[PDB]
């Protein structure tokens, strides 16, 4: 209704927000979104990864072209569970493991730092 | 859950017949179908209650769209209740078909003569 057609996540987060931010205002102290800052590394390129073991994909199992025409069920399966940790087993854990304690992270995001410059 | 005898009332004549008395045996036939089927690549499989139900109105909702009004019959046993016929002449009017009949069900001349076929 606010940003025209768009794919459901999007308007789950403009929902969630919109609970935040309501949630505040029916305490008096209306306060808008603020985004946290995060440092990122927008560096890395394919040969910082060159050493890792690749490992295939879950396959998608996807239901036959000719059958599926003919019926509403669902096209594609859940995965199985040893599917499921397989997949997750790939994931390279980008993110820093001491996010949820960094006192550095907390600090930069109670003072507004412009460190670009 | 087993049916182990059948009684006359003690009301007129006290009587029933061969099927009234005998034929009450198919509610204990171990043939008897408890679970839908739906054709999985082209044979008959069982499903659950709910996949089998959307199965059947995607299938008589698509015969509607692509063939139009009239394009659905619906054949039903005499021996469903008033309401189960009550409720598929409702279902007909919902899946746009007035052709709700039985493939036993005899000409009828009372209506014609006297205005109800009783
Ligand atoms: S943390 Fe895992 S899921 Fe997220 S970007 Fe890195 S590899 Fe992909």
């Amino acid at each position: 209704a606010v940003t025209g057609p768009k794919i459901a996540i999007e308007a789950i987060a403009q929902g969630k927000n919109a609970a935040r931010v309501i949630d505040s205002y029916l305490r008096g102290k209306l306060e808008p979104i603020k985004e946290p800052y995060y440092v990122k590394q927008e560096d890395l390129t394919p040969e910082d990864f060159k050493d890792r073991e690749r490992k295939p994909r879950v396959p998608l199992k996807v239901a036959n072209a000719e059958e599926r025409k003919n019926n509403f069920r669902e096209i594609t399966s859940t995965m199985t569970e040893k599917e499921a940790i397989a997949e997750a087993s790939r994931c390279l854990e980008c993110g820093c493991m001491d996010y949820f304690e960094c006192q550095l992270y907390k600090y930069v995001n109670q003072y507004d730092v412009d460190p670009q410059r | 859950n087993l049916i182990f005898d059948v009684s006359p009332v003690q009301s007129n004549e006290g009587m029933l017949c061969a099927f009234g008395r005998f034929g009450i045996k198919y509610v204990n036939d171990k043939d008897r179908i408890l679970a839908p089927l739906i054709k999985v690549n082209g044979e008959l499989s069982k499903t659950t209650f709910d996949q089998a139900l959307i199965e059947t109105a995607k299938k008589l909702q698509a015969i509607r769209a692509s063939y139009g009004k009239d394009s659905i019959a619906i054949i039903a046993s005499q021996r469903l209740t008033n309401e189960e016929a009550l409720l598929l002449t409702k279902l007909a009017q919902k899946l746009d078909t007035t052709v709700i009949g039985s493939f036993d069900l005899r000409e009828s001349v009372l209506d014609r003569i006297f205005g109800l076929n009783a």
